[PDB]
């Protein structure tokens, strides 16, 4: 029997679950912050 | 105006100042932001039912001169 590792070195990243969760939260936060700030700036412009 | 923060003892302490100055405008953006995002604290608190006190009769004087003079 042959065992083929087609994983591209992913096994060498430690604490993979936490690392990927951190990446995901980074992205989600950036998106949400930017959206909220843009909405508030637009509303301030529309009232002023 | 001042900005204040509530403490664990429910005493609020100033932490900063609101400062908005603008020229020609159609409104105040600060008040709109605070209305939409915050809540307004109202000192007056209504009873669930008003308590009538009395209905009274009163009359106006026949001359306004004494009140004017006093």
């Amino acid at each position: 029997p042959v065992m083929a590792d087609l994983n591209g070195g992913l096994q060498f990243v430690p604490e993979l679950k936490e690392f990927t969760a951190k990446l995901r939260k980074e992205l989600v936060e950036t998106s949400e912050v930017r959206k909220a700030v843009s909405i508030e700036t637009a509303l301030e412009h529309k009232v002023v | 105006g001042p900005i204040k923060v509530e403490l664990p003892t429910k005493e609020t302490v100033e932490i900063g100042i609101v400062d908005y100055e603008a020229g020609a405008s159609h409104g105040n953006p600060v008040v709109d932001f605070l209305k939409r995002n915050g809540s307004t604290l109202e000192q007056k608190v209504n009873l669930e039912n008003p308590i009538p006190i009395a209905v009274l009769d009163s009359y106006t004087p026949s001359t306004n001169e004494p009140y004017a003079r006093v």
